[PDB]
């Protein structure tokens, strides 16, 4: 009974995941207040790396409730580097969205014209092949049952190029930007963009941080209750779909195209 | 006997044990995909595997690594 309550609870965490990131991108893609708007092609980009994780989250479903593997070596390996590469992808873009912020609010001194869409199509690219590149090599570099041959540093490397490094750059990044602003009534459509990716930067944070956070005290030498630490790796795939919910309620006009 | 007790970063840590543990018995429990724990000691002649768990059984000095 407890396989098909996982199971069920796995199943509806998935639909959840797929119908707001649906809704989500197609809100983004229509309208007036999403669509004409160029930085909204993160936040559907964002939606839509959460709407392909989840073939990952049953895999590992089918792996917690059957105890051992069922899909073969290769598969194993694509599944593992195909894992690091969607969470490394979705705060790396965290990180980009915050960098074209930091670069935009030092720019307009030197004037700018509408050639947004290329900058970010150009960033889309970017991210993507930068979260390839950083997750891959590493992975290559180091009764069936899917492995990481790991000599305790994949560990360490995994979770400073994926969690840590990302964390301080838009630390920085978001200091530098308070700072600026510090330096120089109703609220505006950027404004609103903010506070909603300040939300979801928060979000996913206090979501992945225990995890990675045990996971690097795996690494030093400390062990973890078993339990409490599925629970953290799961609690990833739970914020995977939170984020559409953080859209829904901290912006309107994604409400109203959500009920359109 | 002196095999291997701590292996991880900063240090690998090789160790005795008393009488009657003698042999080195490295006990592997997988959580998730990405982590495999490793437990690595000393036991009479070595224990059980509870849960379908791989553990290796050694009864030289230094097996475990």
């Amino acid at each position: 009974q407890v396989t098909l309550t996982l199971v069920c609870l796995a199943g509806l965490l998935m639909l959840l995941t797929v119908f707001g990131n649906v809704l989500v991108i197609i809100a983004v893609f229509t309208s007036r207040a999403l669509k004409a708007p160029q930085n909204l092609f993160l936040v559907s980009l964002a939606s839509a790396d959460i709407l392909v994780a989840t073939l990952v989250i049953p895999f590992s479903l089918a792996n917690e409730v059957m105890g051992y593997w069922y899909f073969g070596k290769a598969w194993c390996e694509i599944y593992l580097a195909l894992d690091v590469l969607f969470c490394t992808s979705s705060i790396v873009h965290l990180c980009a969205i915050s960098l074209d912020r930091y670069w935009s609010i030092t720019q307009a001194i030197e004037y700018n014209l509408k050639r947004t869409p290329r900058r970010i199509k150009a960033i889309i690219i970017t991210v993507w092949v930068i979260s390839a590149v950083i997750s891959f090599p590493p992975l290559i570099s180091i009764e069936p049952r899917c492995e990481i041959n790991d000599q305790k540093w994949y560990v360490i490397s995994s979770c400073i190029g994926s969690f840590f490094a990302p964390c301080l750059i838009m630390i920085l990044v978001y200091v530098r930007i308070y700072q600026i602003a510090k330096r120089r009534g109703r609220q505006n459509r950027e404004k609103r963009f903010t506070f909603v990716l300040a939300v979801v930067i928060g979000v996913f944070v206090v979501c992945w941080f225990p995890f990675f956070f045990t996971y690097t005290l795996t690494a030093v030498g400390c062990s973890v209750p078993r339990t409490l630490f599925k629970f953290f790796f799961w609690f990833g795939y739970c914020n995977s779909s939170l984020n559409p919910v953080i859209y829904t309620i901290f912006n309107h006009d994604f409400r109203r195209a959500f009920k359109k | 006997l002196t095999c291997v007790t701590k292996n991880t970063i900063f240090g690998i840590t090789t160790e005795n044990c008393p009488a009657g543990q003698n042999l080195c018995f490295k006990r592997w429990h997988y959580v998730i995909p990405r982590y495999t724990e490793i437990t690595r000691g000393c036991a009479a002649t070595c224990p059980i595997p509870e849960n379908y768990d791989s553990i290796h059984c050694c009864k030289t000095d230094k097996c475990n690594e």
